[PDB]
């Protein structure tokens, strides 16, 4: 038999629709949009489905419901018609009815519990309400099916209405006139006829594979092509292709984790304890560390975006990819690819065109599936040449143009890089200029956000610092928390900068133009990280503290206290005459500053401000009784 | 007469030529002399035909070249988004068939029929191309006939007829070097023939310097677009005009 009850359902429905509540949250739900609905002109609903396992009867109607679900909704569908008109009339709170009651509505749950997932159902599974969650990839175009016949008799014109129930077609014996009776006389007019629109989308499912979905009438044309989807429909497979009749598609942690996302805003030690959690077996690198962090992170979205990239010319035995090997795991899910394993096709797409579809289709590359997310490139240095002309427009519009035998498009390919690439030659060659040691044409060097210069010395000190590290490692913030916290940051901060953040930035950038290879595009990164480290301070507005020290990162991460103005070159090592002079001076205004004020001595602090706009220096004063 | 006069509004103000090129996309700054270029090439010449027969040219040919600071892409954005009709495609992904005419079987029949390449499309338009000394030779060859001619000459497979071309290219593209090299001249930065040289009307080379009283000013606004005369609409309603006079 059947688990629903026509009496029984409509009314356990009745007291759900009239008391639900979620536990000002007090207030009754459907209570205010019955109101709403009658307002509306709109032909169906699209019922809150999470109320069902946040009401106890309803979680039983939903197991009773799960073999059952098309039977419900009829029933609903004249229950809201009978709701309109108990509304309308008999409440006569209106009288705008005569549309409503003659058409029909559907209604339509969207966040039903989700099942055991796909390939984990069983032939008995199929017919029943499923919830699944994937991504579209492709649409075909509408296709009308029959619904209502239009027949004519051939002999004397008369014309009948029929209708198909189930799926047949019911061809006329006679002509229905008491006079005109040849039989087989009544002809079908193509054309006179009433269709509904029918659309096949295609989704790639990841159960709780690709699947072809189904829609019909309003449905289609909704989803089109890369939208993120969930899927509230029947898993279907009938004499066998798998298949769901979608009902409803959506297009798109507690309040504990509030409070323990707001312990770690709150502490002091926010970066440094990032960086000392972010990853427990690479050793230091603060810079690192805040470097691909604020990749992460990301800059704003506005229509200009965030998608900061990163280049490591560290020396070839620096841990870096198993920092991009972690990286890959650590961050929402993206794509892990290596420049030398990789083509222009093998990034962007193949795209051709369908005979059945009768449009272009596309067979995404690496770095298309990577869209909206993050992205890591080994082996940059040794991309292909055509490879790297791809990159030219990714990096400045995020879209890609074809333009071939056939096909002429445009594509989005919106996502952030992560370059790792060896220096030229066997080792890092700082007898040479940085520019010579990097095999990247200009145009496509400067287009990079950051540059990191990741060096390896060989110092005693310095290698038992790094060995005891890891020597005792592999002996004998969780990623939870830190996936938790940067899915938080991305959701809810859009930091905008503020004045006096934006004023300094003209100097910053200025001081590195006159010392010119000063492009523009590092100008994009004197925003782009900005708003990256207020994300990460969760501040809404980008301060002036985290413009200055992503000004530093770039110094840093590029090292230009440690280059050559004029050719260059790197300094190895990064008591001096100017440092005794600058002492010299300093101690010299002090031992003034300390006695022309109207005492004999004064704070610290106060001292420091007074000539800074120092302790070493006082130390040995002290030392000397000054 | 409220059509009439909106549109005699932009041709009869003693100023109007002053006032276009400062409407050519806003967005980016400076450049000045692109973006009377590209209007002039917005507005093609007198196409004429000889009491001999022989027909002359009246579509402009436009190339722009840069440092890779220097924002040429974005004129050619601007330019596929506001023209008529126009097409946008790159260097490294066009291809000799894809821009000019596509030999394709046909349906319902054994014989061969052409498919509209870059080039027929937007025909009586402009076509642009970015990152231009990317292009192979051997691809950049067949765009000849139709910066010239204005017309496509096929004989593949069949095929014998002569396509209609009017089409103004705009293209955009880097010195060989990626950067300017300022020690040289103008005749050795640029990989480009002389027969390519010849065909483009205008010809641009934009550089960059170090000027302190120019980069707080670029650097000033630019970041104004991350925080954010004539409009664009306007544009298109007085050239649907002004292309019907004929000095
Ligand atoms: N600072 C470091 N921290 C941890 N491991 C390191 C470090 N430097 C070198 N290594 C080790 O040296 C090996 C070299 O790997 P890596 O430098 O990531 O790539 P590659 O082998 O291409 O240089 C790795 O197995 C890594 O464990
Ligand atoms: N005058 C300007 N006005 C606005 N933006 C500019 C200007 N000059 C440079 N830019 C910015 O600098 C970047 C330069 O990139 P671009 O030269 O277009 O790269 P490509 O060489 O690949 O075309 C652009 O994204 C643009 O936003
Ligand atoms: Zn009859």
């Amino acid at each position: 038999g059947t688990n629903v009850s026509i009496q029984e359902c409509t009314t356990n429905f009745r007291n759900f629709l009239m008391s639900f509540k979620y536990k000002t949250d007090e207030e009754l739900y459907y209570i205010k949009q019955l109101n709403e609905m009658r307002e509306l002109g709109t032909s169906n609903l699209n019922l809150d489905a999470r109320n069902l396992l946040a009401y106890k009867q309803t979680e039983d109607l939903y197991h009773q419901l799960l073999n059952y679900p098309q039977e419900v909704i009829s029933i609903m569908d004249q229950t809201i018609k009978d709701c309109m008109v108990s509304l309308i009339v008999d409440n006569n709170l209106d009288y705008d009815l005569d549309e409503i009651e003659t058409k029909f509505y559907k209604v339509r749950p969207y966040n039903v519990g989700s099942c055991k997932g796909m390939r984990e159902l069983n032939p008995n599974d199929i017919d029943k309400l499923i919830n699944l969650k994937g991504l579209v990839l492709r649409s075909t175009p509408v296709i009308p099916d029959m619904k209502v016949a239009f027949f004519k008799c051939n002999v004397c014109d008369h014309t009948m209405a029929v209708e198909i129930d189930r799926g047949v077609i019911q061809e006329p014996a006679r002509c229905e006139r008491i006079d005109c009776n040849e039989p087989n006389s009544m002809s079908l007019i193509h054309n006179r006829c009433s269709f509904a629109d029918k659309q096949v989308i295609k989704l790639q499912e990841t159960p709780d594979h690709s699947i072809s979905l189904c829609v019909y009438d309003e449905l289609v044309d909704s989803c089109r092509a890369g939208d993120r989807i969930e899927v509230t429909g029947t898993f279907r497979s009938i004499p066998y292709k798998t298949y769901v009749d979608v009902v409803h598609v959506k297009k798109v942690i507690t309040d504990q984790d509030l409070a323990k996302i707001r312990e770690v805003a709150a502490r002091e030690d926010l970066y440094s304890l990032l960086a000392r959690s972010i990853a427990p077996s690479i050793y230091e690198l603060e810079d690192v560390k805040k470097g691909i962090l604020l990749q992460l992170f990301g800059g704003t979205n506005k229509t200009y975006r965030g998608d900061i990239n990163i280049l490591l010319c560290g020396d070839p035995s620096t841990s870096k990819s198993q920092i991009l090997q972690y990286v890959h795991k650590i961050t929402p899910r993206g794509v892990y690819t290596s420049g030398k394993g990789s083509s222009a096709v093998g990034l962007t797409a193949y795209i051709t065109r369908d005979v059945d579809t009768k449009q272009l289709v596309l067979e995404s590359g690496a770095l298309v599936l990577s869209d909206g997310g993050v992205c890591c490139i080994d082996e940059f240095d040794k991309m292909s040449d055509s490879t790297r002309s791809v990159l030219h427009e990714v990096m400045e519009q995020q879209t890609i143009s074809i333009a071939k035998a056939g096909i002429i498009t445009t594509l989005n390919a919106r996502s952030s890089i992560l370059a790792s690439a060896n220096p030229i030659g066997s080792r890092y060659n700082p007898n040479l200029p940085v520019t010579e040691n990097i095999d990247l044409p200009p145009p496509l060097l400067s287009r990079f956000d950051l540059v990191y210069l990741v060096l390896d010395k060989v110092d005693e000190k310095n290698d038992r610092e790094l060995a005891k590290h890891l020597t005792n490692l592999y002996l004998e913030l969780p990623v939870e928390f830190l996936t938790m916290y940067i899915s938080y940051a991305k959701e809810h901060i859009h930091p905008i900068i503020t004045e006096a953040a934006k004023t300094e930035l003209v100097r910053a950038y200025v001081g590195m133009r006159k010392m010119g290879t000063a492009t523009t595009r590092q100008l994009e990164s004197m925003i782009r990280l900005a708003e990256a480290h207020a994300k990460m301070k969760l501040k809404n507005v980008v301060e002036l503290e985290d413009v200055q020290e992503a000004v530093r990162l770039i110094r840093s991460a590029i090292k230009d206290y440690a280059t050559d103005p004029k050719t260059g070159k790197i300094d190895m090592n990064l008591k001096s005459v100017i440092q005794r002079k600058l002492q010299e001076d300093l101690s010299r205004e002090i031992m003034n500053v300390l006695k022309d004020q109207a005492s004999d001595s004064m704070s610290f602090n106060e001292l420091i401000k007074q000539i800074n706009e120092i302790q070493e220096a006082l130390s040995r004063l002290q030392q000397e009784d000054k | 007469s409220d059509e009439i006069n909106e549109l005699k509004e932009m041709v009869k103000d003693e100023h109007i030529y002053d006032k276009l090129v400062r409407s050519i996309a806003p967005a980016v700054f400076g450049h000045e002399a692109v973006k009377k270029g590209i209007l002039l090439q917005m507005l093609g010449g007198v196409h004429k035909s000889t009491v001999e027969g022989i027909k002359l040219r009246g579509d402009i040919n436009i190339c722009v070249v840069g440092d890779p600071s220097t924002s040429k892409s974005q004129f050619l954005k601007y330019v596929v988004g506001f023209a008529p009709r126009s097409v946008y495609t790159s260097g490294k992904a066009s291809s000799a068939a894809g821009l000019t005419a596509a030999v394709v079987r046909d349906e319902e029949g054994g014989d061969y029929t052409i498919e509209a390449g870059a080039l027929m499309l937007a025909d009586n338009g402009i076509c642009c191309i970015d990152e231009f000394d990317k292009m192979d030779i051997s691809d950049q060859v067949a765009i000849h006939e139709a910066m010239e001619q204005q017309t496509i000459s096929i004989a593949k497979a069949g095929i014998h007829a002569t396509l209609n071309a009017r089409t103004s290219i705009l293209a955009a593209a880097n010195p060989v070097g990626g950067r300017y090299n300022r020690k040289l001249s103008l005749r050795g930065n640029l990989n480009m023939t002389a027969p390519i040289m010849s065909r483009f009307d205008l010809f641009f080379v934009i550089l960059d310097d170090c000027n302190e009283k120019i980069d707080t000013e670029l650097a000033s606004h630019i970041v104004d677009l991350h925080m954010k005369p004539f409009s664009a609409e306007q544009l298109r309603r007085y050239i649907k005009y002004a292309r019907t006079f004929k000095p």
